[PDB]
């Protein structure tokens, strides 16, 4: 989607995506 | 002449410019440089389809897709997809000719120019090993690396076995030493020396031998962090000197062979492994081929005295007096000095490019600060205000981006905001004010905002040489809290999670607790905050220690009212998950007991059991099957790269045949050869 509603945009306590290792900028 | 034997030169060689030029252009054997050129070209040929993105070019540069791009200069733009495929074809041909030594100068340029164009097209693809590949190609462009083990010498005998100037090896050795030493110095960071940067890494099975004499914390701190820092600080010295070269080679080889398996860093570890013999004698491949049994000594080309070359000058007492240093010799010496000075200065030049300085210094990729900084992103909120009706709206974080690096850099964030302001009119949003609320924790610190959430990034000022005003400072006087945070995290149950938040004075956090996040509580650790429940319009002031329960499916606001930054906790439980797990366990146990004496809930259990069984079988499966699968995946990647490149090259040369033909060709390109 492109837009989020007021509800889903403000749930900070959501499980992060954790797409692969998004921690180190060196990984591919 | 002890110093002469230890260093390869004497102090008198540095007492004048002429003698420095003569030393830096002293004739040298080209065998080691040639073997490194062959290996670097081979690794680049392997890396172009995999990491450079040849196999996903059609996805990255689709010819009608709305996408926010992040070039170093906004004037740099990507070509159409067919021309991008041509650029990658030229880069691949350059890598091929560099590995073969065929048309070496032209092949070097043909790899270098499209490679750096692709590098500068996307700041979010920058890392230290891609930057190193660019640097190595730049260096090798000016070297005589085709004087040995090349087809240029096989088709032209004068280039065969010709000596190279000494600065060819000096520049490459200086580059490798700079990589090692600057990485070590960048690891002299409080986060690295205290074992925060890579603390999960010790639990890899590759570190099992160290656990026979060390505890988990001890092998994490002493082996991963102090060991890595010592290896980085000492690798160049160990490799340079002859006395320590065997030990240095063994340690560096172990380091890179472990890194190739611990991380996904492309072909960096293999490039460094191939760069290690550059510190050995330039004649080492000749010794290696001369040490083989005599039975395989009649098919290889004969090893004779190398012929003199024009690229380097000869200084003898009997063979004439000498010759004046030519322009090429002075140019090579000056390039060596200036390039090594620039390579030393650039990782510490961030005091000039202040606009690229966030929490960390500069754009990532050219400072050799590998694995020093680990980032955990908790939440991103992008809010726009319609410039016509004043309506507030929210975007999905990263709608038109192919990367997540905009979350950490003000320059990339400014580019992203400009792209969004350009693209949102197509989605019925007039000239928007766009605000960003990005929460990041760096190296297990408190989660905090990296940018000012009240600043309109569309109109916000950004300059390359000015420190960005809307970047929030890293709360450095809260790092000692990390031990307490880790204690709290480890002192929790198996179904509860904790988020640690530090918020600046005058700011507030608007939070919608999910309906399934029952049993959600906030506890104040430092400063003072006011928690507002939006539905009930009630404010309750928190002090240091008190915990408040929060409703689920409802909004709440946390205001930081203290003059100093406040820190608080979020403890929450997936209560729907608790109910699901308890009912699933009860159902399974009752069914098992009844039998021994479908629905989505049982579907989840069946899926988990099947995945566990498959994992156990794959562990019991011999690694030859895993190797075959890995090779099949790589072969698919290479085949798709080749087929899509052929499609685009035919489109460029002859033209597009028809929609049906292109569809069939694309379908054949993604065929998964043997699945
Ligand atoms: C002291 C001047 C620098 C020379 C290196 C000192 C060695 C001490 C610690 C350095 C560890 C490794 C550094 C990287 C290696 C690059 C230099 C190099 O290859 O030198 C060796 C090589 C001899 O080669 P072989 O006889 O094979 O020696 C094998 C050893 N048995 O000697 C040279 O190339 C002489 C080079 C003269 C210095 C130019 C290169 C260094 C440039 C410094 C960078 C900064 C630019 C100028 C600085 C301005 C102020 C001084
Ligand atoms: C016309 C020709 C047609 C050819 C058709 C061949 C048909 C057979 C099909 C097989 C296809 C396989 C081709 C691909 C080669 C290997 C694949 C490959 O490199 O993959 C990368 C793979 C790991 O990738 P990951 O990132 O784990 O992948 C997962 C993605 N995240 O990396 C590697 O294994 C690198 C392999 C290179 C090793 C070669 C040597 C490296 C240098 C070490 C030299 C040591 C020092 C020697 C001293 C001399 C130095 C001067
Ligand atoms: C030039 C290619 C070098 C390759 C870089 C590889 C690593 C080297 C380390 C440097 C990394 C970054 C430093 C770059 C400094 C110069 C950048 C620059 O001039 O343009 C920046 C900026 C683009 O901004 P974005 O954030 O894309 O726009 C946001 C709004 N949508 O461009 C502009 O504002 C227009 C021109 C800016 C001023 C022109 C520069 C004049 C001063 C000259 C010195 C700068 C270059 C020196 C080169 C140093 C050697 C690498
Ligand atoms: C009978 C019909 C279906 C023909 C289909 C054959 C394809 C499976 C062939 C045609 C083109 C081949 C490719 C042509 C060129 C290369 C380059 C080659 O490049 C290298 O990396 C080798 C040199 C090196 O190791 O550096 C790797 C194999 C590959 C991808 C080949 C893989 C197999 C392909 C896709
Ligand atoms: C995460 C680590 C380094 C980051 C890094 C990487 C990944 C590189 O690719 C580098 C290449 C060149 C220069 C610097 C690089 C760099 O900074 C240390 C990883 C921990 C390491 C694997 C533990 C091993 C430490 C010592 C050497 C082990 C003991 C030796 C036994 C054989 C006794
Ligand atoms: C909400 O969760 C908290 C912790 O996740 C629960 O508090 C625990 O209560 C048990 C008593 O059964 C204690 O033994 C634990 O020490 C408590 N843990 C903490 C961190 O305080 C709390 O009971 C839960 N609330 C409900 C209604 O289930
Ligand atoms: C809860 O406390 C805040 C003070 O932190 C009250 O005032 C708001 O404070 C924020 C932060 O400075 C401002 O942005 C708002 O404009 C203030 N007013 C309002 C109406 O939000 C807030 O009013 C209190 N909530 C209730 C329901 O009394
Ligand atoms: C057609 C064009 C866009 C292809 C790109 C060619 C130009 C822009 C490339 C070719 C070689 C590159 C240089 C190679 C090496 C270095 C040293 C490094 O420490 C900073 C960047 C710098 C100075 C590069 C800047 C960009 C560069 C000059
Ligand atoms: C657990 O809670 C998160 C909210 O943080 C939610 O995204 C997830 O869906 C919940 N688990 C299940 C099984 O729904």
């Amino acid at each position: 989607t492109v837009f989020l509603d007021h509800e889903n945009a403000n749930k900070i306590l959501n499980r992060p995506k954790r797409y692969n290792s998004g921690k180190l900028e060196e990984f591919v | 002449s002890r110093i002469g034997k230890l260093l390869g030169f004497e102090w008198t060689d540095l007492s004048s410019w002429r003698r420095l030029v003569t030393l830096l252009n002293r004739p040298t054997d080209p065998a080691s440089l040639a073997v490194f050129r062959f290996l670097f070209g081979f690794l680049m040929v392997l890396d172009i389809p995999q990491e450079r993105g040849l196999s996903s070019l059609d996805r990255k540069y689709l010819d009608g897709l709305d996408v926010c791009r992040f070039p170093l200069l906004d004037a740099l733009r990507p070509l159409p997809l067919d021309w991008m495929y041509l650029v990658y074809t030229i880069m691949f041909l350059g890598a091929l000719g560099m590995m073969l030594g065929l048309c070496y100068r032209i092949s070097c340029v043909l790899f270098l120019l499209p490679y750096w164009y692709v590098f500068l097209l996307d700041k979010t693809s920058w890392n230290n090993h891609s930057y190193l590949y660019g640097l190595l190609a730049f260096q090798l462009t000016f070297m005589d690396a085709n004087h040995y083990w090349s087809v240029d010498g096989l088709l032209n005998a004068h280039r065969r076995n010709a000596h190279v100037p000494l600065w060819n090896y000096a520049v490459l050795r200086g580059q490798i030493f700079i990589v090692y030493f600057i990485a070590g110095v960048k690891k002299l960071d409080a986060d690295w020396v205290e074992g925060y940067s890579m603390e999960y890494l010790s639990r890899h099975w590759l570190f099992s031998p160290f656990k026979l004499l060390l505890s988990e914390e001890l092998t994490s701190l002493l082996v991963v962090h102090w060991g890595g820092l010592l290896l980085d600080l000492s690798a160049g010295f160990l490799l340079f000197f002859d006395v320590s070269r065997s030990i240095g080679l063994f340690f560096v080889s172990y380091f890179h062979c472990m890194n190739s398996q611990l991380f996904s860093i492309g072909m960096f570890s293999y490039v460094m492994l191939a760069s290690s013999p550059l510190f050995c004698s330039p004649e080492w491949p000749r010794k290696l081929v001369s040490y083989c049994p005599r039975r395989l000594q009649q098919l290889l080309p004969l090893k004779a005295a190398p012929q003199p070359s024009v690229s380097c000058v000869y200084k003898r007492s009997r063979g004439k007096s000498g010759q004046k240093p030519g322009l090429r010799h002075q140019l090579g010496a000056a390039f060596t000095l200036l390039y090594l000075l620039e390579q030393l200065f650039l990782p510490y030049s961030h005091f000039l490019t202040q606009g690229y300085n966030n929490w960390t210094n500069g754009l990532y990729g050219y400072s050799w600060d590998m694995m020093v900084h680990s980032r955990s992103h908790q939440h991103v909120k992008i809010t726009y205000r319609d410039g016509r009706t004043g309506e507030l709206g929210y975007l999905n974080p990263g709608v038109f981006t192919q990367s997540r690096r905009w979350k950490d850099h003000a320059d990339m964030l400014k580019q992203y905001a400009t792209c969004l302001s350009r693209l949102l009119p197509k989605y019925n949003v007039t000239e928007p004010q766009i605000y960003f609320d990005i929460w990041v924790s760096i190296n297990d610190r408190f989660q905090q905002r990296i940018f000012d959430p009240r600043v309109d990034i569309v109109q916000a000022a950004w300059s390359p040489f000015q420190r960005t005003s809307w970047v929030q400072p890293l709360l450095m006087d809260l790092s000692p809290w990390r031990a307490k945070l880790q204690e709290i995290k480890s002192s929790l149950d198996n179904h509860t999670e904790v988020v640690f938040i530090a918020d600046f004075p005058g700011l507030h956090l608007e939070n919608f607790v999910s309906e399934d996040l029952g049993n959600t509580s906030i506890q104040l650790l430092q400063g003072e905050v006011t928690v507002e429940l939006v539905a009930e319009q009630k404010n309750q002031t928190l002090r240091e220690g008190e915990k408040m329960q929060l409703p689920a499916g409802e909004y709440h606001k946390v205001y930081t009212t203290s003059p100093s930054p406040s820190c608080y906790m979020y403890v929450y439980v997936n209560t729907t998950e608790l109910a699901l797990e308890q009912d699933l366990a009860y159902l399974q146990e009752l069914k098992e007991k009844v039998e021994n004496g479908p629905t989505p809930l049982v579907q989840t259990f069946l899926r988990r059991q099947q995945r566990l069984q498959e994992i156990e079988r794959r562990r019991n499966t011999p690694f030859h099957e895993r190797f075959f699968r890995f090779l099949l995946r790589k072969l698919y990647v290479f085949r798709r790269s080749f087929l899509m490149t052929c499609i685009s090259l035919r489109n460029l040369i002859l033209g597009r045949p028809s929609l049906e033909q292109l569809a069939q060709e694309v379908t054949y390109a993604n065929l998964r050869p043997f699945e």
